[PDB]
RNA sequence: UUACUAAGUCUCAUGUACUACAU
RNA sequence: GUGUAGUAUCUGUUCUUUUCAGUGUAACAACUGAAAUGACCUCGAGGCUC
């Protein structure tokens, strides 16, 4: 699906969750020139990407390449992605997914920074905590 | 002494992990774990069990996972041949 | 012996090959030619780096000599322990402030240069004359030019560049149909300076993940 | 080991035993040496236990260890911590 | 300059339907 | 595409150069050389364009007309059948051999006379093969100013090859 | 207007660092 | 401010049996084996040469 202009989400067969963003450098071009002069006319690339197309013509073919953006594994297999402009009047858009196996969940996209600063901190807590409570109860046992 | 040992840990991953390319591989060889790996995990989740047991619209979902461990010997093409 | 003899020619290897102008002339030794190249020329793949097959332990280089030792990213700069701690042939400094060059003055700081997906490091190669050349086609456009180029060239100002008059005989560049220079297409009164001319653009979001606020972790 | 080249490894399915280090070796990680955030105790195979065998120092493999063993969160991660049983058999 | 950086927050709203394992033992009291 | 730039100062310098020609087109590469014997610039340039057009049109409008440290700039755009033939008589100008063997084909370029062994030969350059098959069927073994010449493909061994045949007709195509 | 690549091996000398080992 | 053993790295120097076949090599390199002697022609090259 697309969430936007510049970005995509996809899905895989294994599982995966992805979404993609093509470059600035692209968009800037794409923003400033038709699509006419893509395929035949006069298009200015920087020297990297032609340097790119002779060196590495197999993967440059497409002259750009999407710098990955969002990552994530859900076990299941996705079958439809939605984005909703708003849930349930909510403002954040989300992105909503039924897996193959069957699930429904949402990527919602954090405004401002200290929501997935906070977010983030609690994330690496319970990441570890399993851990956390195994270093205690083994001081403890250093203790007695 | 070092790349001697390297020798050893090559011998002792490729038993427990199986196939391992050490310098020379077959493409026989090769290619077999790489089929072994990709129909292991297809059978292995039972996610993409689940996928693949729809797409290819088999009566159960077994006959799909047992397909794919079939699958993993060579014979078992020539089997098919013989049904 | 036979099987040394028994290889197929490149060019018959090409055919094979969606994308012959990557297979070379060693790949006919390839064992399993056919397979390495479908692999080799599979659509993401990124070929080996070419160092190999040279002795030189992938570093002899001449250009290696003339490397300079290095230089601060200039967040960093910044901060001032340059004078403070002389590296080239005690100095007291604020916790808020080092922090805050990281965090507040930094976050959004990346390297300029970086490299891509299929970049490789080849020996001769030296990323920093690239990177002035990036920022430089930034910088520089067409009907701009420089003090020091223009003393070289020995153009006072309020004067049109010598290829003005060519320029009006033969038309304006072909690679830019866009580009205005004074007494011609554009207003002579708007000279000024070193810009003798500009590109008018006849042309004339939030991406999803619009933040609409920055926070940083604050030390204290 | 990862310093020292001739120190071979056991490389067995772990048992529920825990291995033990002498203080002279505590604190390191038996694959990486490292001293840093461990993770999890280490496990050896009933065939590195046995009788007095057991209270060695399965880095030194001499002395006679009190202290478990710990991987550190870099091998936790690399997975080293699962690969098998560490010992050093051979003195080195 | 503003990062894009799309940070994307997981939900799973609805869990995994499709049982694949099973056991009879009594646990609970 | 690419254009050659000469008559230029070491003094200037790379970034001066893209400075100078993007007012003019858009740049895609420039190799500048430096000397590895005066640790320096040798003092002339190469700038690849993205197209010809633009190449030729910097070619037009760049060719003296910048001035660069009171020197001006410089700007410039960047197989055929032979016959060995010996005993040739003295009296036997090369416009006299290029009378002979124009009636049987065209001359890429004039015939080159050398001496051998006192033993007078030349070599003749033909724009076509089965043209230089003609002026072979005729003079080989021939007597001209009362002299035997003989006339044969010349070394490379020689000239004639079934290969020959092959792309010498190409390249007349 | 010059469109950007050279040392290798051997031999017998010079240049410079270094490693165990002893007063 | 010394001696014993030993190492590495420059630089200088120089091109080892003309060939064949095998190993070897990505191709080289390197290694392993043998050995033509005589005559002639044109400008070190060349020979359906004997």
């Amino acid at each position: 699906k697309f969430l936007d202009e510049a970005t995509v989400i996809g899905a895989d067969r294994y599982g995966n969750a992805w979404t993609l963003r093509s470059p600035p450098e692209c968009e800037k071009i794409m923003s400033n020139h038709d699509p006419s002069e893509l395929s035949n006319g006069a298009i200015k690339y920087p020297l990297d990407v032609i340097t790119l197309q002779q060196k590495l013509p197999n993967t440059y073919d497409c002259k750009f390449k999407f710098q990955l953006l969002n990552h994530f594994f859900v076990n299941d297999i996705i079958t439809d992605f939605h984005i909703l402009d708003s849930l349930s009047n909510s403002d954040r858009p989300g992105c909503i997914y039924m897996g193959l196996q069957g699930t429904v969940g949402c990527f919602i996209p954090l405004l401002s920074k200290g929501n997935v600063f906070m977010m983030g901190n609690i994330e690496n807590i319970m990441a570890e905590a399993d851990d956390t409570f195994y270093l205690d109860y083994e001081s403890r046992k250093k203790n007695n | 002494a070092e790349k001697q040992r390297q020798l050893k840990l090559q011998k002792i991953y490729k038993q427990k992990y199986i196939g391992l390319g050490d310098e020379s591989t077959t493409r026989e060889q090769w290619q077999r774990n790489v089929r072994n790996d990709t129909l292991n995990t297809l059978q292995g989740h039972s996610a993409s069990l689940e996928y693949v047991s729809l797409s290819r619209g088999d009566l159960s979902i077994r006959d799909t996972r047992i397909h794919l461990l079939k699958s993993m010997s060579p014979g078992y093409k020539a089997y098919l041949r013989e049904e | 012996k036979r099987r040394k003899t028994e290889k197929p020619s490149l060019s018959q290897l090409k055919s094979q090959v969606p994308y012959p102008q990557i297979i070379e002339w060693y790949d006919c030794d390839a064992r399993y030619p056919g397979l390495l190249a479908s692999i080799k020329c599979t659509k993401n793949v990124i070929p080996v780096p070419s160092h190999w097959q040279s002795k030189k332990e992938y570093l002899s280089g001449r250009s290696l000599l003339g490397k300079r030792p290095f230089e601060l990213p200039d967040i960093i700069k910044k901060t001032n322990i340059e004078q403070m701690r002389s590296t080239l042939p005690a100095l007291d400094l604020d916790y808020k402030k080092l922090h805050d060059v990281f965090f507040k003055i930094g976050a959004n700081w990346k390297p300029d240069h970086l490299l891509c997906f299929g970049d490789v490091y080849y020996e001769n190669r030296n990323l920093f004359e690239e990177t002035n050349w990036k920022r430089m086609v930034d910088h520089k456009r067409p009907g701009r030019i420089s003090q020091e180029l223009r003393a070289i060239m020995n153009l006072p100002e309020g004067q049109l560049p010598p290829w003005c008059m060519k320029m009006k005989d033969i038309g304006l560049p072909t690679g830019y149909p866009d580009l205005k220079i004074a007494g011609l297409n554009w207003d002579i009164t708007n000279l000024k300076g070193d810009v003798y001319g500009k590109i008018i653009p006849n042309h004339h979001r939030n991406y999803f993940g619009a933040l609409i606020s920055f926070e940083t972790p604050e030390f204290e | 080991s990862r310093h020292q080249f001739d120190l071979i490894m056991c490389l067995k399915q772990p048992g529920v035993q825990t291995g033990l280090l002498c203080e002279k070796c505590d604190g390191k990680c038996p694959i990486c040496d490292s001293y840093v955030r461990p993770k999890r105790k280490v496990r050896v195979c009933e065939n590195c236990s046995f009788g007095k065998q057991a209270k060695n120092c399965i880095i030194c493999n001499l002395n006679v260890g009190v202290n478990d063993a710990f991987y550190c969160w870099e091998c936790c991660r690399l997975g080293k911590d699962k690969d098998g049983c560490p010992r050093i058999l051979n003195l080195g | 300059a503003k990062d894009d950086e799309l940070y994307l927050y997981h939900l799973t709203l609805k869990k995994q339907t499709n049982f694949v394992h099973s056991c009879i033992g009594h646990f609970v009291d | 595409n690419t254009v050659y730039v000469g008559n230029i100062d070491p003094r200037i310098t790379k970034e001066q150069l893209y400075e100078l020609f993007i007012q003019i087109n858009p740049v895609l590469r420039i190799k500048y050389p430096k000397d590895k014997v005066l640790q320096a610039y040798q003092g002339y340039a190469f700038i690849e364009f993205y197209n010809q057009g633009d190449a030729q049109y910097a070619i037009k409008i760049m060719n003296n007309t910048v001035r660069l440290y009171d020197r001006l700039i410089k700007v410039r755009q960047v197989p055929i059948a032979k016959l060995f033939i010996k005993n040739l008589a003295d009296s036997i100008d090369s416009d006299q051999l290029v009378k002979i063997f124009n009636k049987f084909g065209k001359l890429i370029r004039e015939p080159e006379i050398f001496y051998l062994s006192k033993l007078k030969c030349a070599y003749v350059y033909f724009e076509d093969f089965e043209k230089a098959d003609l002026a072979i069927k005729s003079l080989n073994n021939q007597l001209v100013a009362n002299n035997r010449i003989t006339v044969d493909y010349a070394f490379k061994n020689g000239k004639g090859n079934a290969k020959y045949g092959d792309d010498v007709d190409r390249l007349l195509n």
